[PDB]
This record gives structure tokens, sequence and C-alpha cells, in this order.
């Protein structure tokens, strides 16, 4: 039907002109008029406008030559509205693109629309959008996950086949598990955060959602490698992925973290992994047991480092160049204050409050530089665990997708969700989480976390396993 | 932790809470606090501070890149005037 | 006098590059208003900083001309306040773990003694933008947010406005020999806060410490001194405690004032920037950098006063006004009579474009004229009385010596 079809198939009816990209544009144009007023992906949809660059876009040998790709709303696309779901920059127009836009628009691709998220990304739900809640197209009494929640749901829905994301403590995987998509967050370094809305410098990086392992190794392909804007980027060259998914290396070995028994799981959540991994044991997979003493300490570990990056690079966010402004104020003191109270969701309040505290001369050694140390720490785990194994193992979520409502009572419930999650990006290790079985009409998620740069097995165990158990043809809403 | 605590802080981050919000961050910051109060436990003496990996410092030639037209450096201003960006008078 | 002045400064100095610290826009004096700026000296969302090589280069050449230990390792940190100039909430600098640390300077003062002055630090961060007040608003240039300062800090060393000017003139003199800035102050390129307490003569405890900040001239700051200290002495032998605060100096009233807001400083919330990864300066740099280090005032006073055999008081005249030396020692290659060619110089050339309002880089009589005037003066072709007539018509017109001889008969 086209928008069920993915990107091999939509390039080789591409490149052989047995299609054309506004038709592409068009397919999944009336999908998401299909699943729209049920599922809410977009802030801002821009179907209409790739409509009219499809027209233009002619040369036909570009790797995403005719793709759709919806983007996350901290992700900066030129000329239109980037809003990170906040009141603060809601009518702020991207004045440039980021660098990854840039990338996919020079490889053919088309953005189709600004999806919907946590407000500056922060949450696990996407409730703490200011506008609107995203729901779950396999339950839409459920969240689809946060913070990346509409990137996840609309290429869930098929609303657009590939996504782009980002994951500051497990914002893609999280809601890849929770949709039952594929998600990936790379090593840190190898995609820019120019043009990234910046949430916590020292842990965010952008990643790519899809529904079959190619789509999603082409699409990071395209995006990652080296930029000049970004201090932080690798100079390390980007694996020929697209062309690596599909090898086969054999005896590798995968990790169960021994202090991840002592996690609470949901029954559903353990049996569905405890069968992934059965399933990868049969097909050769060497499984042991790893130890990582520091692991616990992640979430308290995360929840210092993040709102404390988060609360200087909220400084910004002023009413003076751009964005929101409060309409009554005395002083510039209460302009300041007026329009980032009024500006600001409480999510977003809460962790600029706790970041200010822990930067706080008096409090800053015992809470961000005490944990960058720990953070340390964890990562010394991780790459001691990496001598005896080659990717680590275990669910994405201790639970099957929430519903509504059930974690706004007390914050902290919120931040339990990121409990397997939180690792990867304080060892800046890549990450992916994979659809593994659907449970009482919901996905979960198996995550393997691998080595810095070592994305190409991710993708290739990815690519094994949606052969053995095809995920991409479970399509929600009809 | 105190209301002037809660004052203090926001004061510091500027942010005029109203006053609904400065009792429920009461609750929410101190169970946040007893949260993530677990690193006490750990010995780092004798940890360095994490930080990504790098060889060299990147640093960039002295050559001028071309700026932004000003026109789309003003356009998201609440208030421009002259080539300026216009707030309330400070002292 | 029973007392004693503790003085120290804060001088920020705007380095000589093309581009700003962590974007490449132009750094420029007198543009249109926002037209040099960027999603990244502009605070966007999403807009990363990359540090600048010459400004790092620049820095490092300071701070061993400052006598120095340059640190292998410094570290960018995030310096935060919420004002309408900065438009991150934060300012790039260093904090623990700056650039540089423990130096040096020389100062010759008046009775001939010389004295140190200690360089606490010197640490590399980005300037923030300008206000204009008009009316009931205010009006934001960030043109200059981002470009790159040296934050110089004196130990408290310093005991006498005179001796705080002569520091600041050295300062600047030793920053243009190394060319690392032009630091005028008329030009924004040198800033200056001044912090100072009294103290019983002899004593070792500290006294309480006043700040006074945005003297705007070299002058400024020995008559903003001049009286602080007349203030503080008073205050104190009056039988009254003197306060620590920061003050204003009005340049017309000659006087220091107390501000109308009790307004106290916040905490800075330091922490190492995390779009940036350690400055580490390999040592091979800092060698590279200390065997091309351009010649300096105290070395090139020395090198005169041998190499030419001038007196002190020629030699740092020479020295004290660079391109006044340039100019001497390009003349003294065309005609090797050293002696003449000072004299006329000093006493004849400057004096006349002082008159006429005219810099030395920018005079009529080029080092070739003088050197052929001073020439026709040793050979007896002309007379003194002769030679002092057509030096005041070479800086009317800008015809050579030897041209205006011959029109006007030898
Ligand atoms: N009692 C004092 N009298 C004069 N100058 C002082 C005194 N104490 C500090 N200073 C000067 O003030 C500047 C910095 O002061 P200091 O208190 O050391 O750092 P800061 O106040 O910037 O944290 C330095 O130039 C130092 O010499
Ligand atoms: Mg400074
Ligand atoms: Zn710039």
């Amino acid at each position: 039907m086209l928008w069920k079809k993915s990107l091999s198939e939509l390039r080789e009816l591409l490149k052989r002109g047995e299609v054309s990209p506004k038709e592409v544009v068009e397919s999944f144009y009336d999908r998401y008029n299909q699943t729209e007023e049920k599922v809410k992906a977009y802030i801002t949809p821009l179907y209409g406008k790739a409509l009219k660059q499809a027209e233009s876009l002619k040369e036909r040998e570009l790797p995403l030559f005719g793709i759709p790709i919806a983007v996350k709303d901290n992700i900066l696309v030129e000329g239109e509205k980037t809003t990170c779901a906040s009141k603060i920059l809601e009518n702020f127009v991207a004045p440039y693109d980021a660098t990854v836009i840039e990338r996919l628009k020079k490889a053919g691709a088309l953005i189709v629309g600004k999806t919907n998220l946590d407000e500056f990304a922060m949450g696990s739900s996407t409730e703490y959008s200011a506008f609107f809640p995203t729901k779950n197209p396999w339950d839409l009494e459920r969240v689809p996950g946060g913070s990346s929640g509409g990137s996840a749901a609309s290429v869930a829905v098929l609303s657009a086949p590939v996504s782009l994301g980002s994951d500051t403590g497990g914002s893609i995987r999280q809601p890849a598990s929770f949709c039952g998509v594929i998600g990936i967050k790379p090593t840190y370094g190898r995609v820019s955060r120019y043009g990234l809305v910046a949430f916590a410098s020292s842990l965010d990086q952008i990643g790519v959602f899809g529904r079959r392992t190619e789509d999603v190794a082409l699409v990071l392909e395209v995006i990652s490698g080296w930029d000049e804007k970004d201090s932080t980027s690798a100079k390390v060259p980007v694996p020929e992925w697209s062309e690596e998914v599909k090898k086969e290396v054999k005896g590798l070995k995968i990790g169960l973290p021994k202090e991840f028994f002592e996690y609470e799981l949901q029954p559903q959540v353990k049996e569905a992994f405890e069968n992934f991994i059965k399933e990868l044991e049969k097909e050769g997979f060497e499984i042991k047991e790893v130890s990582l003493p520091h692991v616990k300490y992640s979430i308290p570990t995360y929840y210092i480092i993040a709102p404390s990056e988060a609360s200087s690079n909220l400084a910004r966010y002023d009413g003076v160049r751009y964005g929101y402004r409060a309409k009554e104020y005395k002083d510039i003191f209460e302009m300041y204050a007026r329009t980032r109270d009024e500006g600001f969701g409480p999510e977003v309040k809460r962790r600029i409050m706790l970041g200010t505290f822990a930067l706080s001369a008096g409090y800053y050694d015992a809470y961000y530089l005490k944990a960058q140390k720990v953070r340390r720490l964890i990562t010394n785990d991780f790459l001691k665990a990496f001598e005896e194994v080659d990717v680590i193992a275990s669910p994405t979520t201790p639970t099957l997708p929430f519903k509504f409502g059930e974690r706004l009572e007390n914050p902290i419930e919120m931040y339990l969700s990121d409990i397997l999650t939180v690792p990867a990006n304080l060892a800046g290790l890549p990450a992916i989480s994979i659809p593994i079985a659907w449970k009482d009409g919901l996905p979960v998620g198996g995550q393997l976390i691998g080595k810095h740069w070592d994305e190409t097995t991710l993708l290739q165990i990815s690519y094994l396993w949606e052969q053995k158990f095809k995920h991409y043809e479970k399509i929600p809403l009809t | 932790v105190d209301r002037e605590w809660v004052l203090k802080i926001a004061k510091l981050a500027r942010l005029e809470l109203k006053e609904e919000e400065i009792e429920v961050f009461q609750k929410q910051l101190s169970d946040i606090l007893d949260f993530i109060d677990q690193l006490k436990e750990l010995d780092t003496e004798n940890v360095e501070p994490y930080i990504q990996e790098f060889e060299e410092t990147p640093m960039r030639e002295d050559e001028p890149h071309p700026s932004l037209d000003r026109e789309k450096a003003l356009m998201n201003a609440p208030e421009r005037k002259d080539g300026f960006f216009v707030v309330p008078r400070v002292v | 006098e029973k007392y004693e002045a503790v003085i120290g400064l804060e001088i920020h100095v705007q380095m000589d590059t093309k581009t700003k610290m962590f974007c490449g826009c132009k750094v420029e004096f007198g543009a249109e208003p926002n037209t040099n700026v960027c999603p990244v000296c502009l605070g966007m969302p999403g807009a990363l900083p990359i540090v600048n090589k010459r400004a790092v280069e620049y820095a490092i050449r300071a701070s061993l001309a400052l006598n120095c230990e340059v640190h292998e390792e410094s570290v960018f940190a995030r310096k935060h306040y919420f004002y309408p100039d900065l438009p991150k909430g934060y300012q790039i600098s260093q904090y623990e773990k700056p650039l540089a640390t423990n130096g040096w300077v020389e100062l010759n003062l008046p009775n001939g003694e010389k004295k140190k002055v200690r360089i606490r630090r010197l640490h590399i961060e980005e300037d923030a933008g300008k206000n204009i007040h008009e009316g009931d608003k205010t009006l934001v240039d960030l043109n200059r947010a981002g470009t790159p300062l040296m934050e110089i800090v004196t130990e408290p060393d310093i005991r006498t406005p005179e001796e705080a000017r002569l520091f600041l003139e050295k300062l600047r003199n030793i920053m243009r020999y190394a060319g690392v800035s032009k630091a005028d102050m008329e030009k924004g390129q040198l800033r200056c806060d001044i912090n100072v307490s009294i103290r019983p003569k002899g004593s070792k405890e500290f006294g309480t410490r006043v700040e006074i900040k945005n003297v705007n001239s070299f002058r400024f700051v020995q008559k903003a001194l001049e009286y602080e200290i007349e203030r503080q002495i008073n205050v104190v032998e009056e039988g009254g405690e003197v306060v620590q605060e920061t003050r204003t100096f009005d340049p017309q009233t000659g006087k220091t004032y107390p501000m109308r807001t009790k307004e106290e400083a916040e905490d800075y919330r330091y922490f190492p920037d995390p779009d940036l990864v350690p400055l580490k300066v390999k040592k091979e740099w800092i060698e590279e950098i200390k065997k091309n280090m351009p010649e300096l005032p105290d070395q090139r006073f020395e090198r005169l006063i041998k190499e030419y055999g001038l007196s002190e008081y020629e030699a740092g005249i020479l020295v004290n006004h660079k391109e006044v030396g340039d100019f001497f020692e390009e003349a003294v290659r065309h005609f090797k009579e050293p002696k003449g060619i000072v004299n006329w110089l000093i006493n004849d050339l400057l004096g006349l474009l002082r008159d006429k309002g005219i810099s030395i880089e920018e005079s009529p009589v080029k080092p070739e004229h003088l050197a052929e005037l001073v020439k026709l003066i040793k050979e007896k072709v002309i007379s003194t009385k002769i030679g002092k007539e057509v030096i005041k018509e070479m800086v009317e017109t800008g015809k050579t010596p030897s041209q205006i001889v011959e029109e006007k008969g030898l």
C-alpha cells in the first residue's frame, strides 16, 4: 500500500521511476490523516511543504532520494518552528538547520514534520509536552514513552517510515520499546549536536527510529560523522553500516548484568526477555553473567548530572533575543523571572531548581562533581565487562507501556522509567532497543548496549533478530 | 526543605514562582533530594571526573565565516529597534 | 604617613584576533549593531562553541611575556548570570585550572628603583555585548559578545596611585610588543577594575577591600585611587570602620561614590563547559612560542643603550612609545649616525608632529627623510639653523630634505 513499504522497496521503485517522490509523500500523508487524530505524533506537520519540495527532487541515486522522515521538535529545521514542545519557544522560527537536517536534505530525504516531545526533552512519556500528549498507537489509553514520543509513534503507525529523535537518558530507546519499533542512540560523539536544542550536553545524542534494521542503519550512516561546528563530535570515519548489517559475525557473546536481577521487572517483561535470550542462545550466541558493581547508582547519578547541565543550558531562554516574553513586568528582573515561570513547564522548572542547587558552591562537590566521578566508576564497570563480552543485554524498560496520569503524581515515579536506559548515556555507549515480543497487546523492547563505536554489532544482531521475529509486520490502527 | 530555600534557588534561576508552585516544589524537591542521595556511600577520592576521550583539543583557524543575516538574527526578537535588541532599561 | 595602600587590579584585555573566541564572526570596532553575529555568539538554541586557535596562541604568548607558568591542561568553565548583554545566561571563561599562573611585571619607578607586581592568573574568556540606554528601554548590540579576552589578575602588590598607572602602562606596552592586543582603553580593548584597602604601615594584615569599577583611562585610575585612599584614611582616623562595597568614579568631580542599590552578587554556579574538552597545550607549542617571542620592552631598552649608545632617557622614550623606536631604527639603517638621529627625532620631529596632531606611524617625514636630513647636517651641506627651517617644511609638505634644499638654494 506504499506507506506499508520499506525504504528498500521504496528505493527500487523510485530509482526505476515506477513511483515519484511526490506519491511517496502523498501515501504517508494519507496514513497521517488516517491516524493523527488518535495518535497526535506531530507538533508541526510539514507534508504540505514536503509535497512541493518533492517536485524539484530529481537525482535518483541520492542515498535517501524520496524518503519522508519525521524529526523531533528539538532538532532545528530552518524556516519552520522549533518549539521543543515549550510555551517559551512556540513561534520560534529556526534561523538555521541542525547539521543532521543539512545531511539528510543533501541525501534527498524529505522532512515531513516536527514531532511531539516532553517539553525540552525532559520526561519519559510525552505527557510533559506543553501542548498535548501523544498517545500509544497500540493502546491509546497508554503512553508512547518519552521524550521522543511522537517520533516513535509516527514510525509505529507508519505515518513516516523512519524518524529522528534524541536520547539523553533513554529518550529514543524507551519510546522504541513502548511503540514496538527499532530505535538506536549511537556512541556519544557519533552524531553532531549542532542544532540540537541542548538538554544535557554531556549526555545528549540524536538517534534514529525505524521498523527495519536496514532503514535505521542507512539513516544513521547519513547523519553520522565529524562536524566542525561541534567540538564534541568525534573525528572517526563512519562505517558503511548499510553494507554491514547483513553480515554475520561468529561466536559473539552477550552479558547479563547480575546487578540487573535485583531490578523489579513486570513478569511479562521478564518472560519476554528470557525468551529473547533463549532464542539468541539457539542461534549460537554465548550467554554470560557479567558484573557492573556500580550500575545501581546510574539513576541518582543521572538525576544530578542531567538537571545540572539543563539548568545551565536553559539559562538562555530569557525573553531577550527570541521566543516568549511575559506581558507584564516592572523591571528586567521581573521580565526575566516572569517570562521563565510562565514559559517553562513544571518538569523543566523542577530540573532547573535542582540544577542550580547542584552547581551552587557549597554543594557542587557533593552533587555534580561527585556524580561525574561516580559516572567514571560506572563507565569503567562497562569497559571491564566488555573485556569478556561483546554486548550487554537487558529489557529496555522494567514495565509494559503505562497509563496516562500514572506517573504524574510523584515526579520520581517518572524517573524510575529510566533505570535500564540511563547507564548507556552515562558511559557514552551506543545502545539499541529492538522489539522482542507482544505481551497483553503491548510491545516489549530488548536492549543491547555496545562498545564505543560498535554500532555495527548492535545493528547486526538487530538484523538477525528481525528475521526470526518479524516485528515490522505488526501494524497498529489497521 | 524551607520556603526560604525554594525562593532563594528560584531567584538565582530567575523563576518568579506562583504561590501554588512554591508549596508543590517544597515537597517534590525534598523528595527528589532524598531520592538522589545515594552517592555518599561510594569512595571517589582517587577517581577522576568523567571526560570523554580525545587526543588533542579541537581548535579552529582564525578565519572569518559569513555571519548570520541581521534580519534572521533579529526576526524572533520580542522587540527590536534600529538593529538592536530591545529590553526594559537596566540601571 | 601612618598608613599604607594595598592595591590589586583586574584587567580584561581584548585579543587582536580576526575572529571571535567561539565562532567565526569578525572582531571589529564600530560595525552596524548586530551584524557580526551568530547562532553561536547570539546564544541561540542548539548552537555550539568552537575554540579559536590564535586566541589560544596569543594568550600563551601573553602569559609567557608576563613570566607566568603556562599550564599544559586548563578548562573552560561556565560562569552564570542573567544580564541583557550576555546571550547564553553564562560567560565561558576559566576558573580553577586557568591557563597561566604565578607571573610578574617589573615597574620602573621615578626615584630610579624597580619593583615587582605579581600576576596571580591569566585566563581565557569571551566578552559580553554592549548596552545603550534610550528612554525607558535598553538597546542591545551583541557584536562584541564572544570577543576573546585575557582576564589578568594582579596580587595586591601595588602601593601607590602612580604605581597603579605605571603598572597599567607597562602591561599595555608588553601586550603591544608581544603583538597580542592593541590594549588602548579608549577603544574598550583594555578594562580595569580596581581593588583597594588601607593598612597601618608595616602591618601584614589586610584591610577591608573596596572595589572601584569602570574607570576608563590610566589617568582616571590614578585619580580614583588618589581620592579613595584619602577617603579611607579619613574614615579610619575619624574612628569609623571602612565598609566593603563596590564604588564608581566620576571623571568630572574626581570623586568615588557608593551605589544606591544594595544588590549583592549571586553564586556563579561554575562548572566545566560540557560543550568543550579541556584545553591541552603541548610543551612543544609553548617552546615554539617561547623561541619565537617578539622582543619585549625591557629587552629592547638594554639593546638600544648598547647597539646605539643612547642614554636611559633617550631609549626610554623610544621604548615607551614603540613606533618611535621603530622609526628611529629604520632611520639609523639609512644613515648610521645614531646620536645625530635621536637628537633630531626627539628634539625636533616629535614636537612638530604633536603640534599638527599627527602620529609617528603617519608622519610625512619618513625614516629615510630624517636620515637624509641628518646627513646634510653632518656633512656640513647645510647648517643647523637651516636644518630647523627645512624640517618644519618637511612636516608641512612631505618633500625630501634634498628636494627643498634645491627648491630654495643650498
Ligand atoms: N585587601 C585588599 N586590598 C587590595 N586589593 C585586594 C585585597 N584583597 C584582594 N584584592 C585584589 O582584588 C582582586 C581579586 O580579589 P580576590 O578577593 O582575591 O578575588 P575575587 O574577589 O575576584 O574572588 C585581586 O587583584 C587582588 O589583588
Ligand atoms: Mg572576567
Ligand atoms: Zn558568531
